[PDB]
């Protein structure tokens, strides 16, 4: 009934170029191995949205699934000369880096995927800006957003950020304000579409619909609660396959149940489906919807 | 076919334009007020670009004048039927006593019904003493027990929601048509606003209002018509009154959930040794639903139902006396310079002058491609913009006049070159 | 009752004052400061059953 928080649908890869030293445990992501770029995603009281949307892809999994484009360079150096292009769009990002973690990624305003890192031997600070000296350096990427991604190919180039009372959020210049600017940090959700930019929205409406997708069921392995089991090995309805699986009416109504000839008692996952957002009063298919803290320059004079 | 009513010109101080790619990109950022049309009119806004041959309207078609309701306190109700059980146990056997039966609690579960199951319905437990001895059905002369487990269950497959109205909000269903061709149907009430693609429109000054709605009760039927009851809103579910069993949702009435609120001690019990007769006196809401169903003539108005938005509407005699405020939140409007030709021809003219509606004019637009027509009179007060397609189409709209003998010459153009055209017709005098 | 505006003109209202926030009265949503109104602080007072839901 209750879906797990570690069963990653699809490929289940959480690594990036330049910091892929953790590929022994983060490729794939299962119960074996402590993935540094996934342990903080399940912290109680930190990322409630990621815990509410269990069976859903993340930013890195969307990058590996050819969903979210990559930046150039995707891994900018912090202690490098000739400036740093991955700082102008990240300085207005109010984040918080704990300890141990050396690299950190973020969703830029250009719809791509950028990341920063400290050269050895350095680590991140409290403001996630420069580098400092310290124990161990977790060769990975600390997530700085609470976003969820999925597979979609809905075009949305005719929709941009149209917030009320906002002159310039992040680095994208919205409306022309001849007065002063109120440089302050606040909370505001956002949604990135296909072939567009990071569109910011003040309000959002989430819709969840249940279907017969393979990424909407959880299985408990046994001999023939308990532990998890790979659902891709379960046979389909009207056919056969690798191993055998069984479950209740929700699982038997979609696949084939062998009862006593199975090896994993499957069930229905209570936390999946296709998530759609309502922008401009029209229901569309978003890609990655998050909820971070940015610096919004509102009006004043 | 309906058309415009109050053609106004947009302010150029709050409307800028620019040339980007052999075109004309114009922005809209401001607030303008326009007079709301009557039943079947439009609130058109004329927009002029950087040139003089660029005229685009913003048709805001008005359906009709309606008065929506304002719900506040509502509840669900329906019909039910008691389902009592019989279970007689002799004295001094298990849990059967005199004081334990005369002072039995409803929340407690006896030993003769704990194996049935604690369902999520409105159930209870009762006990009544009976006779003893061999002449009744036992072996001891002491009074036996009779545990009764009564649970409610709805026998009908329909539900009704009883609500009321506190203020007849004047609702105006507007059909907003964008500049590109997108048509959206919304509504405005009292002073609320509705966000759109170009901006947000809201109702301005109002005057049409009906007071005295707290002394009535309305019943909603999912799939059927509405109803009205000539009594104030019920606030206490007392016995012998319409509204003694209330719930919170439709499934709470169709399935008889335990979260419903009912009157205490409402189930009758008539124990006769072994015969058990459990009856109720619930008022059937279908009787009032079929006796007082909308429409109903009350006072000097006409209370009826609705078609689009599910709600109680009221039809009153009179025209539309209100204003509409259109606010722009930086909306880019593009336009492509057409170069097609068209030959318009006069058809007929029938309407009214110095009236709220207007005169309905019709023109025989005949072109060879998909474009747009732009016509105007002499002094520059009237403007005619109608969609032009490939072929001969009859496009009709509504125009305003202040003379019964209309003899104004129009200059229609579909690309920039105007052509002479004269119209005529006899109008009637009405307010 | 009078109405005071920060740095603007004044006004007058020919209506008695009410100590309880009720619907249909000039003061159904009251606070204690300008920052509690421009930002809608949780310490403000309002009338129950005011926001309609559909």
């Amino acid at each position: 009934e209750d879906p797990h928080l570690r069963n990653r649908p699809g490929k289940g890869h959480n690594y990036i170029d330049g910091m892929t030293q953790e590929d022994a445990t983060c490729k794939p992501v299962t119960y074996a191995g402590a993935c540094s770029s996934f342990d903080v995603l399940l912290e109680k009281g930190k990322f409630p949205l990621f815990q509410s949307y269990a069976h859903h892809r993340t930013l890195l999994e969307a990058v590996h699934d050819t969903i979210i484009a990559k930046a150039d360079p995707p891994s900018c150096d912090l202690q490098s000369a000739h400036g740093n292009p991955c700082m102008k769009e990240k300085l207005v990002m109010k984040t918080h880096c704990p300890n141990d973690y050396q690299s950190a990624h973020y969703l830029n305003n250009d719809g791509k995927m950028a990341s920063v890192k400290c050269p050895p031997k350095y680590e991140l600070t409290e403001d996630c800006n420069f580098c400092r000296q310290m124990a161990s350096l977790k060769k990975g990427s600390y997530p700085l957003q609470d976003l969820f991604c999925q597979s979609s190919e809905d075009d949305g180039s005719k929709l941009k950020t149209k917030m009320k009372g906002v002159c310039e959020v992040g680095v994208q210049a919205l409306k022309k304000c001849d007065g002063q600017l109120s440089t302050a940090h606040e909370v505001v959700p956002f949604a990135v579409f296909k072939n567009s930019k990071k569109v910011y929205l003040d309000k959002l409406d989430l819709k969840t619909e249940e279907n017969l997708l393979p990424d909407s069921f959880v299985c408990f392995e046994h001999k023939g609660e308990l532990k998890s089991f790979d659902i891709s090995q379960c046979p389909k309805i009207g056919g056969h396959g690798s191993k055998k699986c069984t479950g209740d009416a929700a699982f038997c109504s979609a696949y084939e149940c062998t009862a006593q000839y199975a090896n994993a008692y499957c069930s229905h996952a209570n936390g999946s489906g296709i998530v759609q957002i309502q922008v401009s009063g029209v229901w569309k298919k978003p890609l990655c919807v998050g909820y971070e803290r940015v610096v919004v320059k509102r009006e004043l004079s | 076919d309906p058309g415009c009513s109050e053609l106004i010109q947009a302010s150029s101080r709050i409307t800028t334009c620019s040339t980007e790619g052999v075109n004309t990109k114009c922005r809209l950022s401001g607030t303008a007020l326009i007079r709301a049309g009557s039943v079947g009119a439009e609130a058109c806004l004329m927009l002029k670009g950087v040139k003089e041959d660029q005229t685009k309207f913003l048709k805001i078609k008005t359906v009709s004048s309606e008065l929506s309701c304002r719900e506040g306190q509502s509840y669900w109700t329906g019909s039910f039927s008691p389902k009592c059980l019989s279970s007689r146990r002799c004295h001094l056997v298990g849990e059967c006593h005199v004081n334990r039966c005369l002072s039995w609690r409803d929340n407690e579960t006896s030993a003769e019904f704990s194996f049935v199951g604690e369902s999520t319905t409105m159930r209870e437990n009762k006990c009544f003493e009976q006779c003893g001895g061999w002449g009744c059905g036992c072996f001891n002369v002491n009074p036996s027990c009779l545990f009764v487990h009564t649970y409610l269950q709805s026998v009908r497959k329909e539900a009704l929601r009883v609500f009321n109205c506190i203020d007849w909000v004047h609702k105006l269903t507007l059909e907003i048509t964008d500049f590109d061709g997108s048509v959206s149907t919304i509504d405005l009430g009292a002073s609320s606003s509705r966000f759109t693609n170009w901006g947000s429109v809201s109702l301005s000054l109002d005057a049409e209002g009906i007071s005295g709605s707290n002394s009535f009760s309305f019943i909603e039927s999912p799939g059927k018509g509405y109803a009205i009851v000539d009594e104030p809103f019920s606030e206490i579910p007392r016995q012998g009154f319409l509204g003694e069993i209330r719930c919170n949702s439709e499934s709470s009435v169709l399935s008889a959930h335990e979260s419903c609120l009912r009157a205490p001690n409402l189930i009758s019990y008539k124990p006769m040794i072994d015969q058990l007769e459990c009856t109720t006196n619930l008022i059937d809401p279908f009787v009032v639903f079929e006796r007082g169903s909308l429409p109903q003539t009350r006072n000097d108005k006409t209370f009826a139902a609705s078609k689009g938005n599910r709600g109680v509407q009221a039809f009153s005699k009179g025209s539309v006396q209100a204003d509409l405020t259109l606010m722009f939140d930086n909306f880019e409007v593009d336009f492509v310079g057409a170069a097609v030709s068209c030959d318009a021809a006069f058809l007929n003219l029938t309407g009214c002058y110095s009236c709220n509606a207007g005169a309905r004019v019709c023109l025989s637009i005949t072109s060879t491609g998909t474009g747009s027509l732009s016509a105007h009179n002499k002094d520059g007060s009237l403007h005619i913009v109608l969609p032009s397609e490939n072929g001969t189409k009859d496009q009709c709209q509504i125009l305003h006049f202040t003379v019964p003998e209309v003899e104004e010459e129009f200059m229609y153009s579909c690309d920039g070159d105007e052509r002479p055209l004269l119209v005529k017709g006899t109008l009637i005098a009405i307010d």
